[PDB]
């Protein structure tokens, strides 16, 4: 179990601004184009 | 002999590196160049 719903829990800015971040900051390890 | 020795020698300065280069006053961020990461935006 991991639950990444998270449901029992709650926060505005908090989860808009991770949502953001995640996008970011995946899309710029990608980009980093790393033969590892 | 008189001319007991003649010695000669070469001599050779060496070369001067030059490149060129744009500049311009009216323009965009990057004013001259010569002639993907964006990880540039990431900190703001």
């Amino acid at each position: 179990i991991k639950d990444p719903a998270r449901d029992p829990q709650y926060a505005e800015n908090e989860v808009d601004e991770m949502r953001i971040q995640k996008d970011l900051e995946l899309e710029q390890y990608k980009r980093s184009s790393s033969k590892s | 002999q008189c001319n007991e020795d003649n010695v000669e020698r070469d001599i050779q300065t060496e070369e001067i590196e030059t490149r060129e280069v744009w500049t311009q006053h009216p323009g965009e961020s990057t004013v001259v160049s010569g002639g993907t990461s964006d990880a540039v935006v990431m900190p703001k």
